């Protein structure tokens, strides 16, 4: 039951635990269905747990692009981006001028509006009772509002909540003392819906099947834009209250492990079958924590790296056209570490699978020519054979194949017929060979390239034959020696012989 | 130092680095020059040539797998090195791919351009089908490579293509897109222009499939709507694609659909095997590898399995391999080959080129 592919070893999860996620499970089910229908793997950055009810209410808009003012983690504005950044997280409170300018510029550039903040009864109960973020509400008889303070952030600031009816909903409007006077609390809202922005569903990565990879149809990412539209359509929010936004903000020089994990991944349903990670290899839920809604929960960088490898192995990859930040505190995120196992296995397989004689010019024996051909250690056999009149081996490596070449075999090599040897090859010293290239009649080559034929898994070897005015120069490489190296060597010796009228 | 891998496709250039599992760049094999020849750039390549199509004349320099315009091909290589990969070619050994049966004069010209124009330190030219066989983890087998402008059956023995037995079919993805435009136009729609060809190429890639039994599927399409799929056109109109889903790739098996008198891909596979030594034929039947974009149709491997089985001796063991990454297997095979230690012994060095000239490619590359 253990998953094994090269250096990737995954052991079954003993006692699967339930992991808390910020994304409402109704939307997790939607994203699981989108991954199946679209045949893609979608990764979504964690949503802050405390913002779940805000998203579940389906009343708000979500964080769009070009908003550099940050959210608050305290008071009744928790989970929203206050226009007055003194009400935001500690990093904004200690850099007021910088953050207040970001909020103001977001409005001035048409990227946000200043909106009123209404909270539902669920939110008031969460802040008072579940999280104890606010002190119990106390009716202030003069204004008719309920006063409360935050139990974190600045505990000296009073907030005032007023019961209002907004489009048939009984909500609580947030008010505060602005320059000492009661005023409606303002948050950054979306420019088209005018509704406050909560956290959005920030896509971490999208991995597509091979068929969906390739050049774009941009006649000036379209696939990612199209997928985001399918997601928003399937999420079914009112127009203007979308959870996913087209485009993406800068990578940002920040880390925080809570901003990247636990990430929720959504995958095609075939990953959940018994042969999910391959024939008899097990289902993805055996090695990764998957909930009832089909969300694959990735808790840390090692799990993210392992999940990415399983997806890559299953032929799902991030696009060339798409831009992702995905990683953060990288264990082995380089391209060289995430290579497909089909690529590495094929490379390993290929590396394994690839492995009266006249006096010679000078007058000092033909054996010196054989010694020359055998010197660089690339060849196991070499021969110089006269082919005119009665053919004979002038010189050859003793105890090898070429020394036994016959006149019948020479006749096939130099014969007029250049097609019968394609039926089942030819022999050289009795050794069966296949013809790879017959360039015997090509000017400037006068050569034939062959490869021996053998039984089972016994090695085979490349052979080149080059024809001169009176001789055939034959060479056989050792195991693994490329045919081009042998052809070049045979060509060079043949040229030398042709220069001396041989 | 990293070797570069450039797959010079009839429709798409796939380029990248050896040792990577996918190309870094995939772009159209087109060059665009301003329409008025008798006259702020002299020429445009790929994506940019398509974006500025309103002011340029577009041409495919490798229309049918064979390079015909060397000036436009040099622009493609320059774009690939400098603009897509952002490398200095003189610093990298470069593996180029070539069509099966590429003319000697063509591979000589490609070698000369690499060394004389780009000054690469070393280069090699590999047959595309051989690289796809390597990407499947094999050295012996028969590859059916169907791309944009050309289709070939390539039998291979231990890494060496057997040119006497290579079969070429002058029909590929581009012809299938043209045929789909014709049969949709027959229904009252109009798909005629270059831009409409691109819409139909999208329809073809998203909805077409190979039927296991064509006549049975034609009968089903005429008796029910179970095979119909809807496609939204750029103008908002919706078109229903029915029997066109499988009539379009049926042309691979029946080239008479487009007026061609050629045998189908199953018949050319048999013919190609039969042109090889008797001794290797069992190994070829058991190792049929599908490669190229035009082999992506769902159902194509099961149809090839049925068709080859019907042709071959009944005891023949037949196996069709259609990798999920087969659109890029030529490139992937080149990355495998150029990342192996045996590759340094195979490349043609500048020293070897200086000594022998362009004809060195005949000796070293096969
Ligand atoms: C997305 C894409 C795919 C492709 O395969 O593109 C290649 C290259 C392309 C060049 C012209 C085109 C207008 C430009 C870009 C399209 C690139 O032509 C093709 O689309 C041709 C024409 S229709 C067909 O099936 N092949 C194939
Ligand atoms: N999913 C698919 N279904 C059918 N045809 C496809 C698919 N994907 C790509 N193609 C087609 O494959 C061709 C491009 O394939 P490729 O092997 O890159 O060609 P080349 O190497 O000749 O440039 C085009 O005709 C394209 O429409
Ligand atoms: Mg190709």
């Amino acid at each position: 039951k253990t998953y094994q592919s090269r250096d990737l070893v995954l052991e079954p999860i003993q006692h699967p635990k339930s992991i808390e996620l910020g994304m409402p499970e109704v939307d997790q089910s939607v994203l699981a269905e989108v991954a199946e229908r679209e045949n893609v793997i979608i990764g979504v950055r964690p949503v802050d747990e405390k913002s779940k009810s805000l998203i579940a209410s389906k009343m708000y808009s979500s964080m769009g692009l070009f908003v550099k003012a940050i959210s608050s983690d305290w008071g009744p504005m928790s989970g929203f981006i206050p226009v007055d950044q003194s009400f935001a997280k500690a990093s904004a409170r200690r850099d007021l001028e910088k953050f207040n300018e970001y909020a103001e510029q977001s409005i001035l550039s048409g990227n946000a509006v200043s909106a009123n903040l209404y909270l539902n009864q669920v939110r008031i109960e969460e802040l008072v009772s579940k999280y104890e973020s606010l002190t119990p509400l106390e009716l202030d008889v003069d204004s008719g509002m309920y006063k409360t303070t935050a139990t974190n952030g600045d505990q000296t600031i009073p907030f005032f909540l007023n019961k209002v009816t907004v489009d048939d909903k009984e909500l609580w409007q947030v008010h505060y003392l602005r320059e000492g006077e009661l005023a409606p609390f303002k948050v950054i809202g979306d420019p088209v819906s005018k509704q406050p922005m909560t956290a959005d569903y920030d896509l971490l990565t999208v991995m597509y099947t091979y068929g969906d990879l390739g050049p774009q149809d941009k006649v000036k990412s379209d696939r990612l834009k199209e997928l985001k539209d399918v997601i928003n359509t399937s999420l079914g929010r009112t127009d203007g209250l979308e959870m996913v936004h087209h485009g993406a903000d800068d990578a940002n020089p920040y880390a925080v492990m809570a901003d990247n994990f636990p990430a929720t991944f959504f995958v095609p349903k075939h990953f959940f079958d018994d042969d999910g990670l391959g024939e008899g290899k097990g289902s993805i839920q055996t090695y990764f924590n998957v909930n009832e809604q089909g969300a694959v929960v990735i808790q840390n960088p090692q799990e993210f790296s392992n999940f990415q490898q399983v997806a890559i192995n299953a032929s799902y990859r991030a696009s060339l056209n798409d831009k992702w930040n995905s990683g953060l505190d990288s264990p082995l995120f380089t391209t060289k570490r995430k290579l497909s196992h089909d690529y590495l296995d094929a490379r390993d397989e290929v590396a394994k699978k690839l492995g009266s004689p006249p006096p010679p010019p000078g007058g000092a024996g033909w054996n010196a020519y054989i010694d020359n051909l055998m010197a660089d250690g690339t060849c196991q056999d070499a021969a110089i054979v006269g082919y005119k009149d009665s053919p004979s081996v002038w010189a050859a490596v003793p105890g090898k194949t070429f020394v036994n070449i016959t006149p019948a075999e020479v006749g096939v090599l130099v014969g007029k017929d250049r097609s019968s040897f394609y039926v089942n090859g030819l022999t050289l010293g009795g050794q069966k060979c296949s013809v790879i290239r017959d360039s015997l009649l090509q000017d400037g080559e006068f050569s034939m390239d062959l490869r021996t034929k053998s039984t089972g898994g016994a090695p085979t070897f490349n052979v080149t034959v080059t024809k001169t005015d009176k001789t055939l120069v034959l060479l056989m490489g050792k195991e693994g020696v490329h045919g081009g190296l042998i052809n070049k060597k045979c060509y060079e010796m043949a040229s030398h012989l042709r220069r001396s009228q041989y | 130092t990293t070797a570069l891998v450039c797959d010079n496709g009839s429709g798409l250039v796939k380029a990248g680095f050896a040792g990577d599992d996918a190309p870094r760049a995939v772009f159209p094999s087109i060059v665009g020059r301003p329409r008025h020849q008798g006259v702020q750039k002299d020429s445009y390549v790929g994506d940019e040539a398509q974006s500025k199509r309103g002011i340029l004349t577009l041409k495919y320099p490798i229309e049918h797998g064979i390079i015909t315009n060397w000036d436009d091909m040099e622009k493609i290589w320059h774009h690939t090195f400098y603009n897509e990969l952002r490398v200095a070619p003189e610093e990298h050994p470069t593996l180029l791919t070539e069509a099966p049966l590429n003319p000697k004069a063509n591979r000589e010209k490609m070698t000369q351009i690499m060394f004389e124009t780009f000054n690469v330190p070393a280069m090699y030219v590999a047959i595309q089908a051989v690289l796809s066989l390597y990407a499947s983890g094999r050295t012996t087998g028969i590859v059916l490579d169907s791309g944009d402008g050309v289709t070939h059956n390539v039998p291979i023995y231990e890494g060496y293509a057997l040119p006497h037995a290579i079969m070429r079919l002058d029909l590929a993805g581009r012809d299938l897109t043209d045929y789909l435009m014709k049969i949709l136009t027959e229904r009252g729609y109009s798909f005629v222009t270059t831009a409409e060809r691109e819409i139909v190429r999208d329809i073809k890639e998203k909805l077409c499939y190979v039927a296991l039994d064509f006549e049975n599927e034609m009968a089903t399409a005429a008796s029910s709507s179970s095979l119909e799929k809807s496609y939204e056109l750029p103008d908002g109109q919706v078109i229903t694609i029915g029997n066109e889903r499988f009539r379009c790739p049926e042309t691979l098996f029946q080239p008479s659909f487009i007026g061609m008198e050629s045998a189908g891909i199953h018949e050319t596979t048999y013919n190609s095997i039969m042109k090889c030594d008797i001794d290797i034929r069992k190994d070829l039947y058991a190792n049929n590898v599908m490669s190229g974009g035009t082999t992506m149709y769902p159902g194509i491997a099961d149809r090839m399995q049925k068709e080859i089985t019907a042709l071959a001796p009944s005891t023949m063991k037949i196996k069709i391999i259609a990798p999920p990454e087969r659109k890029y297997s030529v490139w992937i095979g080149g990355s495998i080959l150029a990342s192996l230690s045996t590759f340094q012994q195979m490349w043609i060095t500048k020293q070897e080129y200086d000594e022998a000239g362009p004809s060195i490619v005949h000796r070293k590359c096969f």
